[PDB]
């Protein structure tokens, strides 16, 4: 399942990427790759399931927008994406990368120069935000040593 | 290899629906559902057209074993995504031929007094819509009287003439033969001439 | 002598043109962008997403721009749009233990594991109009602290591990979906919660408030409110494994409610649940309070307030229904009024003192 | 034709299918309110979404659509609804009752008798005839199941006692096919007799309240009343001021700041055809 | 050991800075002006003026900006500001027969003197999200007709002159003022109307809706809705004569309700009244419908629905009260919860399972 | 001279209804020159609105509007006042100044002609222009 | 000492005057809930506006103000309220109960006994002790008028029948000066005995519900009970973890993900006193 | 004199006066001093005038008995407080008399109602001495054990206090004034002679 986990990871990194940054990064890599659109980007809804009390029975909690696409490389490799939002060009790009990452000639290269950097950026954004939010923590008690009797 | 469905699914379902609406609202009127040109054998054109028009994932379909084969089953699933059930009491649409048994007929859902719509519609393929016992229809949808003589098995004719279930309970009946169709809702008064 | 003329379409077209012109307003001012609304009127957007039913900030903000800021019209625009979209997937159930926190508070203990995290809030502001906002200004340069998210167990987990509350368990029951099938009272709790999320903030707040004042009392405490980002995943048939498609900013409210003493077991607190899109929490709080009120059947409670009356609450909750039917009185009704007049005139003639 | 980018008649095929199943149940159970999973439309709830969803599920490319509100084709909401369907179907439309194949209406049955294969589709706000006696659906659904309709007789005689007359003047309850009591939509009681043994199909759509019901062609439709207080209809001392008809339902048009008015046909198609001769 | 430290003030300061940062949003976008909000989100502003209680479009738009578009917080900001201002005058009573009309419709006759004037409206729009609003656009070039306003008598004056309704007469009674005296039920109609104007749009809409569905029916028709400008006058002590200080854009709704048959006099329609600031109508309609519902005591009507229950309606109407108390559950409550825990723990200990 | 009440009410109404930027522009083009003191600095508060049930009946309170008042005194003792809806303090002081000036024979006819009448005409033309736009949305039903 | 631009203590003089009249009536009618024309404040209703309006109407330049919430001066809302008063009056403040002349509190009476000329001002959500028996003020006003309090005895009995104990643990009703039944605000039962024959003046402010009430110095205040079932207070099996006191109302602080906890004084000034001594 | 002057510091002097009166009403029998006002509006004394300046406004009708009623007092009250001045004692929120108060006037004073006990009058009674009268023992709310006082009181006033003809919670609250000094007896106080 490490191979499954690996693919789940690059798909997640792509889905969370800022479309502008992904476009910029991908263009700068200058990959020539012939592909066919199997499923033109389609924007619809993903229905949201939540749980009573966080842990209990399921209930429906509205919907979010979702865009899906699929491509096929010359050697038959199929790439897919399902990405929150409505950016059709972005979904197509994510599907293409999913396909390329499955190929020996691209996997290690793109992991190092595309997926890892995108993930690092996201992780840095998350850490930076937590540092801001943490200023609003209410202090009550702290542990020390020493005192009188 | 699966059966093909409507060539113009939007337009053809609409046309089929309007013919069936005519039949159900004016009982005994025979209508033609011409838009489909091959029935899914042994399903005839009309039967198939009704299912393509009304059946989907929300409507369990039971096909009696004489009308039950893997090609029809797979084709129904592919084109309509209707659940196929193997028990008549589970069906929203029941599909049988003249060999229907009293036990199958009586197992069909009839609705309840508070929710009379929650029962089955029986689609019955008959040998002919004429040449059977002559019947007189009266009731809603009929200005005065309408006579029809479909080939009906006795237990079906019994359901119609005796109405074992008190209105508003009951099955509505659709008789099909070839491309043609006749409907008898639960309201129709039926007597043998 | 009079002759009938056509006028309906001409009048309507002119009416809409007037509304569009009024929406644009003074053209010496730049036209607002949807992006600006989204960023800077973000609490309006939260409400429109939650009642409109689509968690897409750009679409909700678009609806608000289109509606000249009218929340009810914007909610309806977004809800109507929903009908035109295909359902492409159903998410795995959300896991709020995985929330990347913006805010996390509990009223029931002074301090808790992970702490009281106030986050962005208007709580504790002095409500004094800020006239510096009438000019361009500069936002604060934010101070930073440590970047770690501390472990933040749900307060209800703490209570349940102590035997003071009961865990919400999953029997695997399939949820009901009110958008597919019309309401049939009485409804499952899954149905009631779905309906409450979509319901009008003001109406549900008022009902919740009435319970606080003794019309169907349920002794509420805010056990926890947390706001933050939750990953959303689906399992597409094409692949057969889970795919993380993004994240939702959501607010979750868990209310502690009055304890009960069941026959077979120790007494314990009851509870309510609210969940909404974005940061605006008062809806989540009203949702949880009315959730508990509408648990009356499960607890064999009798209604001592409107908030416990399931059909009355839920039949009048969705403002897409409510505002539509109140506003429809503006439609021509002169045929029906003439029928009333024809009778009233007759009754008058029959009296002449 | 349809050049709008939307599906023909706006609804997706699943929604049409579910509505079509509901219509067929309604036809087989005359006057019974069939629940359906109606969807939010580009018109607000209360402004005809039930009728819109029925028409969208019934109509085809060769139909001829008439849309009226208060009897008139040019009424604001009729214009809005008819133009919506023109946009999303490209169907031919008409103002002439006898040329229409589908008629969608708010609050009038035309004066021109309907004929075989015509379908008339009523917009309904409150589909439950018992609702102003019993506001809870949990209660009224059982009353229908049990055919417990006595409370409506009571309501009627109480009008008679209080005012000397039945006080229901529109949306006047009817018994259909000798069983269900049905709300005929807010047509004036004047129109109720047209519903009895009509050659056309009547469909009723309540979008907000999520009900569809029907009266097949040639079905008994009997307004509730008493032998000592038989059914009456609206009357006027004046004929139509434009066409002279004494047989039509009239609109009161107020002309002056002080006093003067004019009574003219509600059914504007009928009026023009009268005027032509 | 543990020692207590200070934390409250620095947490709150950080929390407000976070909220202010979020309100400004992405600084690559220009900051919204209050003027833009006032002009282009004008229907939000209408609601905030009406429930906030100050008919100043700039102040209401300012509150909305300050509140990140949250109508409830904006309403409270404007209402709180009220307290800081001196009452400089009391207006002469408004005369809505002097309105310069933006819009005038009546549901009860096909045509009326002065005509059906649709004005700017979203009525009859097809609610399809307009994606052209995602870019800058051009407002329509408005067509013009004749510039004179036609004589437009109130529809209820037409009814009353026919004897089908009764004129509303002035006995000279001094109105009650709930901003000075706390409510004590039952209240005069002048008090009820004042409170309804201030009340939550969504809550009052839901109650009105419930009467339309049979919970305290009152057989409503929209007799008239008119929107437009009315002159405001005062009589300053310094001068002793009336001075015209400006004008207000307002919307007035008159509902026709079920006729009654009093002893001696001919039967006649009853009525309801709504009045709000701005163009947004649905509040005025809800106000009129609940006004009639709460006339139950004057008409000896038995309250069968909540909308007819005076204390229940009015005690839970003002969202400044409602939202404040629901949201106050976020305050620390650990002393009270500990008291509950202390008992619950004892109750558990006294059982054995 | 001593302006009758209606004459004063008229010029005060025209000023109160004027757009503050247009009043400022017009008054500056005329040259103020007259000396004055501000005896009540512009003060913004509220005017409480009274409405009537059914338009014609018993009074009830219908919220509040912003109101700004100011007062000036000219060299000869003439007092000028303004009460104007809104919060524009400079505007209110300008309105109060003009009210004082209008009471003097030196200025009354000149300002009536060059300031008040033009302001009133501009406002009437704006009202007419708007009514022309609004009337396009009238629903026509019958002719002749 | 106000330098905000606002009136001293924010409220205008007419509002203070109206509140001052209400306070004096409240003192003369101990435990009676006096209606008052309260005004919207910069804190939301529910967040202490009644206490704020009382404090603003009694406080003077030379007073020393203490503000506590849950017993603590540093609680968020106490900080907000105290800083507000600093801004609009400039008064000296303190955390020491002993040094205060005015104490504004939410949900605690200090452990330190109050003395002559101190005024304690309680924030009250629900001023009506009968409210959860009878939700209508139209009825409870008359119940107070007539001293009809018998239903409260049934409620206590029912608690005892169901649970074996009185289930009210805070805002526990008290009888004042042998007549009015009063809500003491949401202080724990533990604090009720402190109200009896206290040398300080007690004022109670419910801003949202528009009531002011009072208990003069040296007035009987007795918790409701039975002749059979006597009043008891909250207990813990632990001393304060910080100062060691066993006589104080304790807070439960949850320390970690597991089941580890600490109990400490709610009254943080008292805790400081004890530990530094 | 046409017009008297009011407090030099209307905000602070009213707050001062209020806190003194609050002490007096909440601890009956305690005599407090009010002069943040240099002179009373004659024949009103300092304490009376201070109380009116502190509590009276357009919402509180004031009735003054004939010996305390004159043009200067009336004009000054109107100008400074805008209180309505009423001619009958039953119309008053604040009643102001001296020792000549009649039984008729006392009995006409509003006492409140059982449901609205605050909706009655406060009687401000100017006495010639707070200490030269009959010795009384006070007990009740506001008093730890007992408190002795000896104001000069009209018989009918002492009767109201000792017999309490109106059932609590009804009853007038009494404010006794003499020069700058003030003593209050609310309706709760138990009063006995000696
Ligand atoms: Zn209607
Ligand atoms: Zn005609
Ligand atoms: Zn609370
Ligand atoms: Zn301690």
């Amino acid at each position: 399942h490490a191979d499954t986990a690996t693919r789940q990871h690059w798909m997640s990194v792509l889905a969370h990427s800022q479309p502008a940054e992904l476009a910029a990064r991908l263009n700068a890599l200058n990959i020539t790759a012939d592909y066919e659109v199997i499923r033109a980007a389609e924007t619809g809804l993903v229905q949201i399931q939540a749980r009573m009390g966080g842990t209990g029975e399921r209930f429906f909690a509205g919907d979010a927008t979702l865009t899906r696409a699929a491509v096929r490389l010359t050697d038959g490799t199929l790439g897919y994406s399902w990405v929150q939002g409505r950016d059709k060009q972005h979904a197509e790009r994510c599907a293409l990368i999913d396909a390329l990452m499955q190929q020996s000639r691209h996997f290690q290269n793109l992991s190092e120069t595309l997926i890892a950097p995108l993930d690092a950026d996201r992780m840095a954004r998350i850490a930076a935000r937590q540092a801001e939010v943490n200023a609003s923590r209410v202090d009550f008690f702290t542990m020390v040593r020493g005192d009188n009797a | 290899t699966l059966e093909t469905a409507f060539m113009l699914p939007v337009q053809d379902a609409q046309h089929s629906f309007r013919r069936l609406l005519k039949a159900m609202s004016e009982p005994g009127v025979i209508v033609a559902l011409h838009q489909l040109k091959r029935g899914w054998q042994p399903l005839n054109i009309a039967t198939t057209s009704v299912l393509l028009t009304l059946a989907d994932n929300d409507t369990p379909v039971w096909l009696s074993t004489p009308l039950n084969n893997d090609i029809v089953n797979q084709s129904l699933r592919f084109h309509t995504n209707a659940p196929l059930v193997s028990q008549p009491e589970q069906a929203t649409f029941a599909v049988t031929d003249e060999a229907i048994s009293s036990e199958q007929l009586n197992a069909l859902s009839t609705g309840t007094a508070v929710a009379p719509e929650a029962g089955a519609t029986l689609i019955l393929q008959v040998a002919s819509l004429s040449g059977g016992r002559m019947l007189r229809l009266t009731g809603a949808g009929i200005a005065e009287e309408r006579m029809i003589a479909p080939r009906l098995p006795e237990c079906i004719l019994h359901e119609l003439t005796e109405r074992p279930h008190p209105f508003p309970l009951g099955i509505d009946l659709i008789l099909t033969c070839g491309e043609r169709l006749l409907a008898i809702p639960r309201t129709t008064h039926v007597e043998v001439c | 002598m009079y002759v009938a003329v056509k006028g309906g379409e001409k009048a309507i077209d002119a009416a809409h043109a007037l509304q569009e012109s009024r929406r644009r307003g003074d053209t010496d001012l730049p036209e607002l962008s949807v992006a600006q609304i989204e960023q800077q009127l973000n609490l309006a957007v939260d409400r429109v997403m939650t009642e409109g039913g689509i968690a897409d900030r750009e679409l909700a903000a678009l609806a608000l721009k289109q509606a000249s800021g009218d929340n009810v019209e914007a909610i309806f625009l977004l809800r109507a749009y929903r009908t035109t979209l295909a359902k492409l997937a159903v998410s795995e159930p959300l896991d709020t233990t995985g929330m990347r926190l913006e805010r996390r508070i509990s009223a029931v203990y002074k301090d808790i594991p992970g702490g009281q995290l106030l986050g962005p809030t208007y709580d504790y502001t002095h409500r004094l109009l800020d006239f510096t906002l009438l000019a361009n200004g500069e936002a604060p340069t934010l101070t930073t602290a440590d970047s770690e998210q501390q472990p933040s167990p749900h307060v209800f987990s703490l209570l349940a591990r102590q035997g003071l509350a009961k865990f919400e368990e999953d029997s695997g029951a399939q949820p009901d979906d009110i958008t597919r099938t019309p309401p049939v009272y009485p409804c499952s709790r899954s149905s009631r919660l779905q309906q409450l999320m979509r319901g009008d903030e003001g109406y549900l707040l008022a009902l919740a408030y009435s319970t606080q004042r003794g019309y169907g009392r349920n002794h509420p405490f805010a056990g926890e409110i947390r706001s933050g980002y939750i990953d959303v995943s689906i399992v597409p048939e094409e692949l057969g494994f889970a795919v993380n498609v993004g994240e939702l900013l959501m607010t979750e409210c868990e209310m502690v409610n009055g304890f009960i003493d069941p026959p077979g077991e120790p007494p314990h607190f009851t509870r309510g649940y609210g969940l909404v899109f974005g940061m605006s929490e008062r809806k989540a709080m009203a949702m949880a309070l009315v959730d508990r009120a509408l648990q009356a059947p499960e607890y064999g409670e009798h209604a001592t307030g409107p908030a416990q009356d399931e059909e009355f609450v839920l039949a009048h909750a969705d403002n897409v229904e409510v505002a539509g039917f109140v506003s429809h009185l503006k439609l021509p009704h002169y045929v029906d009024f003439q029928a009333e007049l024809e009778l009233l005139k007759r009754l008058q003639q029959e009296q002449n003192h | 034709a349809n050049l709008s980018g939307y599906n023909f008649a706006y609804l997706d095929e699943q929604t049409k299918r579910m509505i079509r199943r509901a219509i067929l149940k309604a036809v087989a159970i005359p006057g019974y309110q069939v629940p359906f999973g109606g969807r939010e439309m580009p018109m607000p709830y209360g402004w005809g979404t039930g009728g819109i969803q029925l028409t969208a599920s019934v109509i085809g490319e060769s139909d001829v659509l008439k849309v009226i509100d208060q009897g008139a084709d040019d009424t604001t909401n009729a214009v809005s609804i008819r133009n919506f369907f023109k946009r999303v179907t490209g169907v031919n439309t008409t103002e002439r009752t006898d040329d229409a194949t589908v008629i969608q209406t708010r609050h009038r049955i035309p004066e021109t008798p309907l004929t075989e294969d015509q379908i008339i589709i009523f917009q309904v706000p409150i589909p439950e005839p018992l609702r102003f006696i019993e506001p809870r659906e949990t209660e009224t659904r059982t009353m229908h199941a049990l055919e417990e309709y006595g409370v409506m007789q009571v309501k009627l005689y109480e009008d008679i006692a209080r005012f000397g007359h039945i006080a229901t003047t529109y949306a006047y309850p009817v018994k259909v096919n000798g069983r269900y009591v049905m709300d005929p939509s807010p047509i004036p009681k004047f129109d109720n007799p047209k519903m009895d043994m009509m050659p056309a199909l009547q469909l009723f759509g309540a979008g907000r309240e999520k009900r569809i019901y029907a009266v097949p062609p040639f079905t008994r439709v009997e307004s509730l009343d008493f032998d000592d207080h038989p059914f009456t209809v609206q009357q006027w001392d004046e004929p139509c001021a434009i066409c002279g008809s004494t047989h039509s339902y009239l609109d009161e048009v107020v002309l002056d700041d002080a006093g003067n008015r004019m009574f003219v046909c509600s059914d504007t198609d009928y009026c023009r055809q009268q005027s032509e001769a």
